């Protein structure tokens, strides 16, 4: 607090919208080496994906 | 030469009737790559008497 | 033969929408659908670019 | 395919002694997806010969 | 615990019997005939099915819905720890923490 | 005022 | 086919490794220079196809 | 660039829909 | 190459040609409630030499 | 910049057409047959490099 | 195949992204209650079966 | 108000379908025949007064 600090000037902060990606892209691991999905029967482990 | 109204395709036969059949086949077979259809008059006479 | 539990006025407003586009105004039939500004109905308070 | 079909394999019901429906022979079949036209034609001939001995 | 590996070059080696050209030509001519096809079978010829067994469980029921058993050779089996075996088909197993 | 009215078939080259 | 294994309890989650023994055989043909045609037949569990 | 599907259309019959030999 | 392409439906027959005709009838008859059309490949080969 | 997520649960939902039990069985029998396999491209297919 | 792309200079590292356009496809078979069996193919730029 | 234009050049561009030489010749022979004259209206035809 001082006389010249009366003259300070504020600016609003830059706007930043945050939320999920279009159609949730990236929320499930498609096409990634460590993290491929599964679909298979109970009786046989042979993956259809 | 001789017909007039039907020669300029104002009345009478359709392009599917006056053109030679070889060309009608060729058109149908090529119509998605190179369409000839906009190049021939089709007459459309109104019903007259009834 | 009209009935006290029929709703011909509402039935017409729904049929007009099923037959055409209510967003087009026609002065003859005084056709200009009751509307609201969606920015007033659901406030999108983005603040201001000041 | 419709002319060289895979056989339907009948199942058995020991309590009843009746046939418990059927489904194709999904468990005796040879992968030809890396064969060529002559090698594939022998796979078909070998399955046609099978279809004959079953009807016979 | 810091281990790592780096491949700097992979080269393919192949060794040939320096066979007489007329003999090698004759052998190829015979090995290209459809009646002379080569054939091989996996030594452990088996379907490697793995089924989980929860901790403290003592019973493992399994079933196959309906199957053709023509040329089936029999059953062979053993038990493995889940920690001590990787899942594969996944190019990498982020849960295989043992070594 | 004009009269465009034509149709086509399977992926052939032309006439037979 | 149904099977059931009675096994001693272990505090570790474990896997029953069951090998259905089969024939897993290939025929390899080489009709022209540079051509390899292979045909595979695993005889039961026969196979993906 | 490659969308496709089975299609050789018919509407509801004199029965309209659901019972499916003529 | 061709049985691979005719078996994975990249070339050859339409779904209206390879499917058993009972399924083709069933599809047409139920297509407004539960549409099976998007489940079968139709190839579309281009005209080659001429 | 301090963003974080936690997932509390995943559930799978599925919905069935309530199709007449012999009709659905007649459709099933048609679709279990090797002439009638379902098939699909990657809906805007390529190899990505 | 060779391709040479000529491209405007940028002060930051960038990628050329190529799609080799291709038939990437599957066929899916369901012959008994317990099971599903999928055949994949990718015609140029293959990856097996 | 001082406006002016000068034309430095005029060029005519034309584009041809690269049609197979005997297919195009087959199309030509059909179009040279008096049953197959091309014909056109002024697309919004009238006598203007």
């Amino acid at each position: 607090s001082s006389e010249t600090n009366l003259t300070q000037q504020s600016m609003p902060n830059r706007p930043n919208y945050i939320g999920f990606r279009d159609n949730f892209v990236g929320l499930m691991y498609y096409n990634s080496t460590g993290n491929m999905g599964v679909l298979a029967g109970q009786a046989s482990q042979l993956n259809a994906v | 030469m001789m017909p007039q109204w039907a020669y300029m395709h104002i009345a009478g036969q359709d392009a599917s009737e006056y053109l030679s059949p070889g060309l009608v086949q060729f058109a149908r077979a090529t119509d998605t790559y190179f369409s000839l259809g906009n190049k021939f008059r089709n007459p459309t006479v109104a019903p007259t008497h009834d | 033969v009209d009935l006290q539990d029929r709703n011909t006025e509402l039935s017409y407003q729904l049929l007009l929408d099923s037959l055409g586009d209510r967003t087009r105004y026609f002065s003859m039939w005084n056709s200009a659908v009751d509307s609201y500004d969606p920015d007033v109905r659901i406030i999108e308070n983005h603040g201001v670019e000041d | 395919s419709k002319e060289i079909p895979t056989p339907y394999m009948w199942s058995y019901q020991p309590q009843m002694g009746l046939a418990a429906g059927a489904s194709q022979d999904y468990s005796t079949r040879m992968n030809w997806l890396s064969a060529g036209p002559s090698m594939i034609s022998r796979v078909n001939g070998v399955r046609n010969h099978r279809n004959q001995i079953l009807l016979e | 615990d810091g281990a790592s590996v780096r491949f700097d070059s992979v080269n393919l080696y192949a060794t040939f019997f320096p066979m007489a050209h007329n003999t090698a030509s004759t052998l190829e001519a015979m090995l290209r005939n459809d009646t002379n096809d080569q054939s091989f079978n996996d030594y452990l010829s088996a379907a490697n099915m793995l089924y989980p067994i929860p901790a403290k469980a003592t019973n493992v029921p399994i079933s196959i819905p309906s199957r053709n058993w023509a040329a089936f050779r029999g059953w062979s089996f053993t038990r493995l720890k889940t920690k001590e075996t990787p899942s594969l088909g996944s190019g990498f197993d982020p849960y295989f923490v043992y070594s | 005022m004009g009269t465009w009215n034509e149709i086509g078939t399977s992926q052939l080259n032309g006439g037979a | 086919l149904d099977m059931t294994f009675e096994v001693d309890p272990m505090d570790e989650p474990t896997l029953l490794y069951l090998l259905f023994e089969v024939f897993d055989v290939v025929r390899v043909h080489q009709p022209h220079r540079g051509v390899i045609e292979a045909v595979y037949l695993r005889t039961p569990f026969s196979a993906g196809n | 660039d490659i969308n496709f599907a089975s299609l050789a259309p018919r509407h509801g019959t004199r029965p309209f829909m659901g019972t499916w030999n003529e």
